[PDB]
């Protein structure tokens, strides 16, 4: 057993996370209390030290003479679900008749929300995000016309066989979930759970997925997180012959039940690649606009 | 009562007479993994004092034209002492950290350092300048080791993120006029209870001079920046033969 | 606990890190006129925050050969802001004051300023030197305005009174070695509950360097002296059309 | 009437002159009390600040 | 609260703003001789304030090549004031002491003084260098008076004892970077309740610069060392005609 003092009194095993702060309810903005002129020495709220790394806690009352204002402005709309639960474009699938991209009437879209800056800048604000997903698929011809075409959307989890043709055996969907809708119908809409092996999706993974030498050929593996590879999206025109109409499919994603961790600085450079923080080295532009002189507006 | 401080852990002690308080990363002290959060079934090893000690890894010289430097964790200690030996012999890893940056000058020197801890600090390439080239940073840049790495474009932190918003992360300022040391205590920041200490870098420490160093000619021109750090509540699991990288 | 201070009044805040306590003129805080002391029957106006605020009026340069300067109250504010507008529109006047003189230097500068408040500081002329000429000071000298006026003979304060006894009045010393600011709070000093803010000057503030400024060549040669002041418990009565002088 | 806080809690109208000092009788000069040698640190009556 | 101090005794007061606490020799305050320890039958005289006061005896100049100085007690006061008169007229002697060494410099000067009190500090001669000559120190060296005496070989303290072990005696350090004064309170140290104030020297005070004084050219080159001391609880007995030596 334990007989030595350094073991008996040891703090090893204390798994409680000492948290210096606790969350307090704040339905509305903080009220402003009455303040008066204050002329005293020794005590000084105005002078602070950003040196410490803590935001200055000086209030309005401690700097200027303020009145009593009952602030009833709600803080509900700035919450995570209010900010993120708005559907936005995350992927686009093109199904041309004659083309070089997908002339076979099917297309496999690797699920990733980094393909569009509007969504990417929002999601990339936090390092770790845990949420559900709601995907809506708006399909139409390039002219915006709706045509009587029947489509199949298949969810292909990682490891499942990827279809290789419009008549492939993988389309039997005996286990994979599939959605059969027509373009005349309203856009198909399904709810997707949190399927990551990790406890939260991580948009930035500062590491490598496998051991060994990372040479030039094995260099694209940096920044790729297998815990975010949620699978492939397979879409095809349901038929044996080629479809009569060209189709373009836009996939809109809307997060819900969102939880976020570890805020990081928001991107300020043009995006260049999916799952890659690369930026134009010679075209580094300032975050904000510039002015001719500092002493003038 | 707030300017003098002494940090002792393991068999090492670090003192300071011009401190500027201590920042606890995200208001959370390092702690051992709870049994409701652990996923590995093997009993982890907790070497305690043999690894939870202050390591002085390298010294960088601050110059009037310096751009800044960054280090990756626990890469800096993957090859240092009993901690590095345990990280090599064990697959899993979990620890906090206590980073103490030393940068001392005289009352006639001026300059400001921004010392921040950015979790999952993924380094990007310049993409060939124009952005049409899909490059990736080399191994020596993504995992610089104990020497750190000098930033090429500190404004975007070589990752397309402005440094003006870097203060949202746990950070301290080394302004030579008042303080000569920055202390940041960082708990384990990951989406997993354990992770590989070699492949994955939990966070990166950035030391970027925002206000350039200056002094009249005649004063001491060598102003070194020394990084001292100590893992806290370190755990290891999944023992096998040692792996060097 | 006595060297750092912050004075806030109205919508203005003045801070200081090398203060030397606060002098309350004659141990009496400014207060509103009591109903047993008031003589005017009309209800006075008390604009409060619109006039009780710190006004930074002018900046004087301290030199090694400076003789000293003085300002007249509330002449300095008769033409400044809402306070000046109220003083012009109203016949009667009553207020206290909080005078904060700023004069900051380095640890290698030396010199001492005597900042004093002399009520009813009547300025006299040199009487033509010999004293056979019955002269009177001009309007620009008796009511210098916001620019103040430089003393000709600071030993007699241009009034035949030695400056060696000036310390009997509420005063503070700005000795550059220790403090860079002087704070004096002056209540209403008059034989009447109210008086005209244009014709009558309740008191004059004197800033005279007793020990000459000195520094070796190379240091900052411009050592400015800035006067900042805030009326306290200001009252006004007898409204009519505005009067400029 | 008064319904806003900045008026209800306002100090406007307080006509009492806060006097930090009060007159005390002193018919004769102050007495001199016994003193002894005093050798201590931290506390210093001799050093002042004019 | 520990750096500022004021010592008052008799009709003299010594102040200090950069003190380094007070050392009580061997943890014992000076006290009068108890009736169970006294051996003389005559009633001793206790002049009190006329002798228990701070005497400023001499000023020595610290130089970059100084070796050190020492004073003998109560020899330094055998010829000073009412204390010296009493010591001359009375055969017996008993007192404590409060030695205050003053050595003030600027923040750009450096050096360290070791101020120690060595009881029965017997001075030896160099024995003619080789050691074959049985010499004795002259009267002017064994009893230097108020001028003290400069050590020839401070390493052995001119007595064959290393200065490295001198800190075992009550001592203080005057390191110009922090403190400019050393205060040592020494009780009566002798094997007898009383002794002759002329023939016997109870203890010797040593002021030896261990770290040489240094400063860049241009700063004040004259750094004086001033010894100030005050007997405590002085007693005298055995009155007769005055004896000069
Ligand atoms: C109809 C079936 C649709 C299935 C929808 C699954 C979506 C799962 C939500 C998260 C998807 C991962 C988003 C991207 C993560 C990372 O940023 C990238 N993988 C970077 O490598």
């Amino acid at each position: 057993g334990d007989r030595v003092a350094d073991v008996i009194e040891s703090s090893i095993g204390d798994s409680v996370s000492r948290a210096l702060t606790r969350a307090l309810p704040a339905p509305t903005g903080q009220d402003t209390q009455v303040s008066s002129h204050r002329l005293d020495t020794g005590k000084v709220p105005a002078l602070q030290a950003a040196e410490i790394g803590a935001s200055s806690n000086a209030s309005d009352e401690s700097m200027i003479e303020t009145r009593c204002v009952l602030n009833s402005h709600s803080t509900a709309e700035t919450t995570l679900d209010s900010f993120f639960s708005r559907a936005g474009l995350v992927g686009e699938i093109d199904l041309p008749l004659e083309g070089t991209t997908n002339p076979n009437g099917y297309a496999n879209w690797d699920i990733d929300i980094t393909g569009y800056a509007q969504m990417r800048r929002k999601v990339e604000l936090f390092t770790y995000m845990r949420f559900d997903a709601e995907f809506t698929f708006v399909a139409c011809t390039p002219t915006g016309q709706v045509v009587p075409q029947l489509l199949q959307y298949m969810f292909v989890p990682p490891g499942a066989p990827k279809p290789d043709s419009r008549e492939s055996l993988a389309w039997q969907t005996a286990t994979n979930p599939s959605v059969f809708v027509k373009l005349s119908d309203p856009p198909a809409q399904v709810s997707v759970p949190f399927m990551s092996p990790a406890s939260a999706y991580q948009w930035f993974y500062d590491g490598y997925p496998t051991f060994g030498e990372h040479k030039q050929e094995k260099d694209l593996e940096y920044g790729a997180c297998p815990n975010n590879m949620m699978g492939t999206f397979s879409v095809r025109t349901v038929g044996t012959s080629k479809s009569k109409y060209p189709l373009v499919i836009r996939i809109y994603m809307r997060m819900k039940h969102v939880r976020a961790w570890i805020p990081r600085p928001m991107r300020n450079q043009n995006y260049l690649f999916k799952a890659n923080p690369n930026y134009a080295g010679n075209f580094i532009k300032p975050t904000g606009a510039s002015r001719t002189a500092i002493t003038t507006l | 009562s707030d300017r003098v401080a002494q940090l002792t852990i393991g068999n090492s002690t670090i003192t300071t007479q011009e401190a500027a308080n201590i920042i606890v990363g995200y208001g959370e002290w390092p702690s051992y993994c709870s049994d409701s959060d652990a996923t590995a079934v093997d009993k982890p090893t907790r070497p305690d004092v043999s690894v939870n000690r202050f390591y002085t890894l390298d010294t960088k010289l601050w110059e009037k034209s310096s751009k800044g430097w960054y280090w990756k964790f626990p890469d800096v200690l993957t090859e240092t002492g009993v901690f590095g030996q345990n990280a090599q012999f064990h697959y899993l890893y979990r620890s906090g950290f206590c980073i103490h940056v030393q940068c001392n000058a005289s009352k006639f020197h001026q300059g400001a350092l921004l010392v921040a801890v950015l979790p999952e600090y993924v380094i990007g390439s310049v993409a060939g300048g124009t952005g049409t080239e899909d490059t990736h940073p080399p191994y020596k840049q993504t995992q610089p080791g104990a020497d750190g790495f000098e930033l090429q474009h500190p404004y975007v932190l070589d990752a397309g993120i402005p440094i003006s918003q870097l203060t949202v992360c746990p950070h301290q300022w080394i302004n030579l006029r008042t303080n000569n040391c920055a202390t940041i205590i960082v708990p384990y920041i990951n989406a997993l209870p354990f992770d590989s200490a070699l492949n994955h870098c939990n966070f990166g420490l950035l030391v970027v001079p925002i206000s350039p160093l200056d002094y009249d000619q005649g004063a001491t021109p060598v102003i070194p920046i020394t990084i001292t750090l100590a893992p806290m509540c370190s755990e290891f699991a999944g023992l096998r033969q040692a792996v060097t990288q």
